[PDB]
RNA sequence: UGAAAUGCGCAGAUACCGGGAGGAACGCCGAUGGCGAAGGCAGCCACCUGGUCCACCCGUGACGCUGAGGCGCGAAAGCGUGGGGAGCAAACCGGAUUAGAUACCCGGGUAGUCCACGCCCUAAACGAUGCGCGCUAGGUCUCUGGGUCUCCUGGGGGCCGAAGCUAAC
């Protein structure tokens, strides 16, 4: 088991409702595959430098989660099978690299 | 992937004695520990011909000590092979 | 209306400079065009249309016949690499035609496509 | 250049401030950052700007792509003027 | 395009805006850099896997170097079956230049370049310089780990040079 980061991007025009509705997903989906949240940061909506989905701006949300590498690849697919989801993006939780002055 | 507490595990089955972790008895083990992890891993991708040659070198590397230890106390040597039920 | 003089005051100028002709374009706002000239369009049938007056010239008409539908003001957008930049340009900046803005967007291909083998090397 | 060469940089020393103070490197979101380290376009700039070594770049740009991807940061922005 | 012509455009092309399908490569970073046994290898991400360098001195105890034959790997091209085929492009189709052009230039275009499995195995496959090991001034730049860290100690890449070498370079 290791630890990751699952970026991943929404639609703008979704009301407290529905995003509160596609998370509640995302998040029982982690699940489904060994992933235990450990944390969260709904940084959502930004100004993309570019249109993803012909919309030009997006909703931010960050998970990490210590999945079990095998499964990684396969989340990735079942986040990026709904519609109002317009990006996905899984890393390793690689250590900070300070660096600077 | 593994590889990183089982080692104890097999420097434990093998070390000829509290602390023993280099003696031939032990290597080889380590060493076949590893042969079978890749074995396995080359038959899924059978493409990766450079790891197939990491292959070569370890299969070779690790037979290499049992010619030794073969010379050197055919006595350890029957026990050894036969405790990994290898070769022939 | 009949052909009817439609009022723009404001538009594109997408300029197209290359090794053999220069075009330039005049558009609405919102990337609609209204009239375009050229090298062609005035004489000029060989290399004459790669010649730099092929971009002010051209570069004139697209305004004189650009201004008839008003359009004062426009934003410039050059393209492509070669002769005629700039020219096309001042030939705004002398045409009646106050220019708002100058931008470049010439593509480059991160690397896709084969080049002809006339493009290749470079150094 | 002409008689200049324009290429003499005394080794620059004491850098300005280093271009910033102590931001991480592997950031996969701290645009606000990023977008510093590029040119007029998400033309990523080269070491003779910056201010960074080896291992790092090869680090700032693994960074700066995976944020293109996010659509945080971009890879062509328009040239204006000239 | 040196000029041109073939070619494409009023069934309205080019040029600009928006949307869609597809293949291939992958900018800037990028380098005078890196890694690999060689061939060779660069968008990003995850996963499976090889090698390697350093610090510690902890374990084995000469267990080592080379390697005829054998076996495996081996750019591009080409070959077989099947798919894909955007751009490019042998052959080939025309255009033009020429004293003549089955050529340099120009406009199209098939195999091919692409992927799968199988085959071929060659190369200026070049550092044109087998592998390993020990020994013999330095300086300078550079990548990567340790360091009492702009100084010293290890591994790798370049430059200039002691002795020495070389037919000379
Ligand atoms: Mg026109
Ligand atoms: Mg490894
Ligand atoms: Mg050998
Ligand atoms: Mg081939
Ligand atoms: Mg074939
Ligand atoms: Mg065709
Ligand atoms: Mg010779
Ligand atoms: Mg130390
Ligand atoms: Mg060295
Ligand atoms: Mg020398
Ligand atoms: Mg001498």
């Amino acid at each position: 088991m290791r630890r990751y980061e699952v970026n991943i991007v929404l639609n703008p025009n979704l009301d407290q409702s529905q995003l509160a509705l596609e998370k509640e997903i995302i998040q029982r989906a982690l699940e489904n595959y060994g992933a235990r949240v450990e944390k969260v940061e709904e940084l959502g909506l930004r100004r993309l430098a570019y249109p993803i989905a012909k919309d030009p701006q997006g909703y931010f949300l960050w998970y990490q989660v210590e999945m079990p590498e095998d499964r990684v690849n396969d989340l990735a697919r079942e986040l990026r099978i709904r519609d109002n989801v317009r990006r996905v993006m899984v890393v390793k939780s690689q250590e900070p690299f300070l660096a600077n002055a | 992937p593994i590889t990183k507490e089982e080692k104890q595990k097999v420097i434990q089955e093998f070390a000829r004695f509290p602390g023993d972790t280099g003696s031939t008895e032990v290597q080889v083990a380590l060493l076949t520990l590893r042969i079978n992890r890749l074995s396995e891993h080359l038959k899924v991708h059978k493409k990766d011909h450079h790891s197939h040659r990491g292959l070569l070198m370890m299969v070779g590397q690790r037979r290499r000590l049992l010619r030794y230890l073969q010379r050197e106390d055919p006595e350890r040597y029957r026990a050894l092979i036969e405790k990994l039920g290898i070769r022939g | 209306k009949k052909k009817v003089k439609r009022q723009v005051a404001s538009g594109r100028a997408y300029i197209h400079a290359s090794y053999n002709n220069t075009i330039v374009t005049i558009t609405d706002p919102d990337g609609n065009p209204i009239t375009w000239s050229s090298g062609g369009v005035i004489g000029y049938k060989g290399s004459r249309k790669g010649t730099p007056y092929a971009a002010q010239l051209a570069a004139l008409d697209a305004a004189k016949k650009a201004m008839a539908y008003g359009m004062q003001s426009v934003d410039v957008i050059v393209r492509g690499t070669g002769a005629g930049r700039e020219q096309a340009i001042r030939a705004l900046q002398a045409s009646g035609l106050q220019v708002k803005s100058i931008v470049d967007d010439t593509p480059v291909p991160h690397n896709g496509c084969r080049p002809k083998k006339k493009f290749r090397k470079a150094s | 250049k002409p008689k200049k060469e324009a290429q003499r940089r005394p080794s620059r020393k004491a850098k300005v401030k280093a271009t910033l103070g102590e931001f991480d490197l592997r950031d996969y979101r701290n645009v606000e950052v990023l977008k510093r380290f590029l040119s007029e376009t998400g033309k990523i700039l080269p070491r003779r700007r910056t201010g960074l070594s080896g291992k790092e770049q090869r680090i700032l740009a693994k960074t700066i792509k995976r944020a293109r991807i996010l659509g945080l940061l971009p890879f062509t922005e328009k040239l204006v003027r000239k």
